[PDB]
């Protein structure tokens, strides 16, 4: 089955230039149509451009001197550039295919669109995040359910993946939306409910990984 | 005496069964050219093909156009009944901006156009019988695309082949991928091709791609109908004999209206 | 260029019902227009291509229409899995996207589970204190949380994050993060935080006491 997987920065100070690949595994690059799409910030989704079969490539007029999609045979992986970045360029950008036939007008088709490589566009310093226990207590015990968690506060830039038990405990795990404080740095807080019996035996290991940073971290998160 | 002349100027109606293809080909109505729905399953003893008629649909290209013409002229009749082929592996039922039916997106009403389908396409290999005691003539194309772009797009194939054979014929199409003139925004064409199936025999389709698939068979009926090419009008009257410049009386010898005549009609004879 | 507006901008329709949302272009379009979904942190898939012919894995409860200018889709039957941001896509000469519908699946009433969380030794040795309120599946969306710090009121220096609607449940969770420093923490005892919700029938205050 024909796979991509973007891989990318996680933040591009301004000026400078984006490179994102996006590498294809099971199929054949220099066949099918490929096409780049950002997602901006609760903006929705935008048109980059598109490289074709015939390796001919079209770019959005808005975007087109700073735009350059490449594809490198012996790779199987598709680059695109975005030149002179700006603050309006931190989306979440995505490579996907296309079944298009150009000549016959047969424009019906996306299929395969790609994973998601989030570019942040600024001047900060990329910084770690801190993982504090949220512990809970005999008080959350109120004849059966509790609720613990981890407290991840303070790091720049998003995302960050937060797992429970290396991924063995996933039922009721509530990873919340990350804020933006007045700092300028992000915050969030992923909780999870267990039998209130089960709190002194099963231990409970949140793994905290923040790639733009090369962070990860794993903290024990046990009653007092 | 002799020489009839005397044309009247108009095609009678009766007693042979007439039929108008204004703005529409009797291979027009072969294919479904939208502007043709209204003739599917029409029968006659004479079709008059018109000077305005015209095709509103796919580019085609039928080499041997004057053989299909005289074998559906012949048949009078344009009964088509449909099969079901077994065209697994591919997707069916491809449309083009140029056949627009209802001011929708479209193609020939009577053949199938076969293209990806999970961006693979295989060998397809179907066979159909005629057991019935009436010989099928069976309608098929090849498509030939602008660029290689579109013969990958559309076929996931670097080259295709489209061999239709039988027990007697058997015809193979190589695709020619060229950029031919602009007809109703497309560059690409497609080459219309026959083959008759006698009882007794089977059709064997090897396309490994650009294919134009047939949705079925039509039927070879004996009879005495023909065509005629001609733009008089038909009025309502009796007269046994037709002329491309009008009905003709059959009471004298000899006719010098034209070598065309349909149903008794006096031989013809010069007119110098 | 070609514009699509998408109408309504938030459709709220219970399990069962019929979906319907609309992408009126600017200029004539053809049926050139595909419709795609696009879960929570996820990827847009491709729902209808063509404005009618539906894609492979697609239902039958997807149905497009529309030809020139309108362009129309049913989800008929929504189930809960249904709950994504809806986009319709024009493709010719250049690539135009939609505005997007956001479609909310709507359960019954359901009272949110009150937890709160103390702050960590380790944040108070740094010098802030960092107190967390959980309100764990609820339905409706709408709830305040009320903090209090020894019958004081806490406004501004409290913020939250509430989860996009669960893909199978239709409910949400709330968290309610009240940030003071280390100095003004220790000089109060208190700490609680007031939910009120429409399952709620009394207001839920959970509290701890030391610090
Ligand atoms: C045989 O073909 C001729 C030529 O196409 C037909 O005459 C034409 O028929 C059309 C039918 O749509 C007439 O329509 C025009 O429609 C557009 C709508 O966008 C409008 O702009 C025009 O005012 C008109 O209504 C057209 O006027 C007419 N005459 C022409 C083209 O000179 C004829 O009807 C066809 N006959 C058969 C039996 O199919
Ligand atoms: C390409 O289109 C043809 C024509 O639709 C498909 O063949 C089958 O044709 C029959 C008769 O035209 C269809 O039956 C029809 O169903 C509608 C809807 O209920 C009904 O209103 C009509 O009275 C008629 O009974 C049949 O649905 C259709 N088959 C399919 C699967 O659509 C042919 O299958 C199509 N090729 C594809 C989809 O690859
Ligand atoms: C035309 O359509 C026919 C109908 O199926 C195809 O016929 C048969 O196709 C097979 C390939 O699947 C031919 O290859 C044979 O394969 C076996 C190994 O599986 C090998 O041992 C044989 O020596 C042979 O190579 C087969 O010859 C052919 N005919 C028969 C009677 O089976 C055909 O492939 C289609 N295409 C063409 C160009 O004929």
């Amino acid at each position: 089955e024909v796979q991509l997987q973007e891989s990318g920065p996680g933040l591009v100070k301004p000026s400078e230039t984006l490179s994102l690949t996006c590498t294809v595994s099971g199929g054949s690059i220099s066949n099918y149509h490929w096409t780049w799409i950002r997602q901006p910030p609760g903006k929705g989704l935008e048109w980059i451009g598109d490289m074709y079969n015939s390796g001919s490539t079209k770019y959005n007029p808005s975007l087109k001197s700073r735009v350059t999609i490449s594809v490198d045979r012996s790779k199987n992986q598709l680059s695109l550039k975005l030149s002179s970045v700006t603050v309006a360029d931190t989306a979440v950008y995505y490579c996907a295919r296309d079944d298009i036939v150009i000549g016959e007008g047969w424009y019906h088709g996306m299929d395969l669109w790609g994973q998601g490589t989030t570019v942040t566009v600024s001047g900060a310093s990329t910084k770690g995040p801190s993982v504090f226990p949220l512990a809970p207590s005999s008080k959350s015990t109120s004849g059966g359910t509790a609720a613990l968690g981890c407290l991840v506060k303070d790091y720049f830039p998003e995302p960050v993946t937060v797992s429970w038990n290396s991924g063995a405990l996933t039922s009721g795990v509530h990873t919340f939306p990350a804020v933006l404080q007045s700092s300028g740095l992000y915050s969030l807080s992923s909780v999870v409910t267990v039998p209130s019996s089960s709190l002194g035996t099963q231990t409970y290991i949140c793994n905290v990984n923040h790639k733009p940073s090369n962070t990860k971290v794993d903290k024990r998160v046990e009653p007092k | 005496e002799l020489v009839q002349s005397s044309s009247t100027g108009r095609i009678c109606d009766s007693p042979h069964r007439i039929l108008d293809g204004e703005n529409c080909t009797l291979i027009d109505a072969l294919l479904g050219d939208p502007h043709c729905d209204g003739f599917q399953n029409k029968e006659w003893d004479l079709f008059v093909e018109r000077s305005k008629a015209y095709s509103n649909c796919y580019p085609y290209d039928v080499p041997d156009y004057a053989s299909l013409r005289s074998l559906v002229a012949s048949s009078g009749t344009l009964e088509f009944n449909n099969e079901s082929f077994n065209w697994t592996g591919v997707a069916q039922n491809g449309t083009s901006y140029a056949c627009k039916r209802s001011s929708i997106k479209s193609f020939f009403s009577r053949l199938n156009w076969l293209h990806q389908l999970k961006y693979k396409y295989p060998a397809l290999n179907v066979t159909m019988p005629n057991n019935d005691k009436f010989d099928k003539l069976y309608i098929w194309g090849v498509h030939h695309p602008s660029t290689d772009s579109d013969q990958t797009s559309i076929y996931a194939q670097a080259s295709g082949r489209v061999t239709v054979s039988t027990k007697r014929s058997q015809q193979t199409v190589i695709p020619n991928i060229g950029s031919r003139p602009w007809v109703r925004g497309i560059s690409s064409r497609i080459s219309i091709h026959w083959t008759i199936v006698k009882p007794g025999d089977i059709l064997l389709i090897n396309s490994t791609g650009n294919l134009i698939a047939p949705r079925g068979y039509f039927k070879i009926r004996s009879g005495k109908s023909s065509i005629m090419r001609s733009d008089a009008p038909i009025g309502k009257c009796n007269s046994e004999c037709i002329t491309p410049n009008g009905s003709i009386p059959n009471d004298k010898p000899f006719q010098n209206v034209n070598r065309i005549t349909y149903g008794a009609c006096p031989r013809y004879v010069k007119q110098n | 260029e070609i514009v699509l507006t998408q109408s309504p901008a938030t459709l709220s329709l219970s399990p069962g019902e019929r979906a319907t949302l609309s992408c009126r272009a600017s200029q004539s379009v053809s049926t050139d227009l595909a419709w795609y979904q696009q879960k929570p942190g996820q990827a847009p898939r491709l729902l209808i291509y063509d404005a009618i012919s539906r894609a492979s894995g697609i239902p039958d409860r997807f149905s497009g229409s529309g030809s020139g200018t309108d362009f129309t889709l049913t989800i008929s039957s929504l189930e809960p899995e249904d709950f994504a941001v809806y986009y319709c896509q024009h493709r010719s000469t250049w690539v135009t996207f939609g505005g997007g519908t956001k479609v909310e699946i709507k359960r019954t009433v359901a009272a949110p589970s009150v937890f709160i969380f103390p702050p960590s030794d380790e944040q108070l040795k740094s010098g802030t204190a960092s107190v967390v309120c959980l309100l764990n599946n609820f339905y409706p969306r709408e709830a305040k949380v009320q903090w209090k710090v020894d019958n004081a009121l806490q406004s501004g220096n409290s913020q939250e994050s509430v989860t996009e609607q669960d893909s199978k449940d239709s409910t949400y969770s709330l968290s309610s993060t009240l940030t003071l420093s280390k100095a003004d923490y220790e000089k109060h005892k208190v700490y609680a935080c007031e939910v009120t919700h429409q399952g709620l029938s009394s207001p839920v205050t959970k509290s701890f006491n030391r610090g």
